[PDB]
């Protein structure tokens, strides 16, 4: 689970805070990555207000911050989906697309 | 890209969105978040 302000890239609107997306049930199209690393687009098919949970702030090398729950999986450079806390503990590298749109 | 540090924030409102194909999506800088 991700904090309110974490921004998601939408085709129609650009970057939106997931909190706003969820709490307004915003229908929008987002970008996903392939089994083989191809980028494509698809619609959001579900919306979850999870309520309150324990959140950590993970500061990245580039100044980016991710505020999430420990278990929240992110894509590694090797293409695996691993909980961000384990990525942090194991000093693993996050995949970063750079060429989304 | 590496995660430099980690700090606790306490409880706060959190969220998830759903996607039907490859259950992931992109965030601001090109990070790929699950769900």
């Amino acid at each position: 689970c991700l904090s309110y302000e974490t921004e998601i890239l939408t085709v129609e609107y650009g970057l939106l805070p997931i909190g706003k997306i969820v709490e307004k049930r915003i229908e929008c199209t987002v970008y996903s990555v392939d089994n083989n690393g191809n980028i494509y687009t698809q619609p959001v098919a579900q919306w979850h207000d999870r309520g309150e949970q324990e959140v950590f702030e993970y500061c990245l090398e580039d100044g980016s911050l991710i505020r999430a729950t420990k278990d929240h999986k992110f894509m590694t450079v090797d293409g695996q989906m691993l909980p961000i806390d384990e990525i942090f503990e194991r000093e693993l590298d996050l995949m970063r697309v750079d060429n989304l749109p | 890209i590496k995660i430099a540090t980690r700090k606790y924030l306490g409880k706060q409102n959190v969220y998830d969105i759903g996607v039907e194909r490859d259950h992931n999506f992109a965030l601001k800088n090109g990070f790929i978040a699950s769900n």
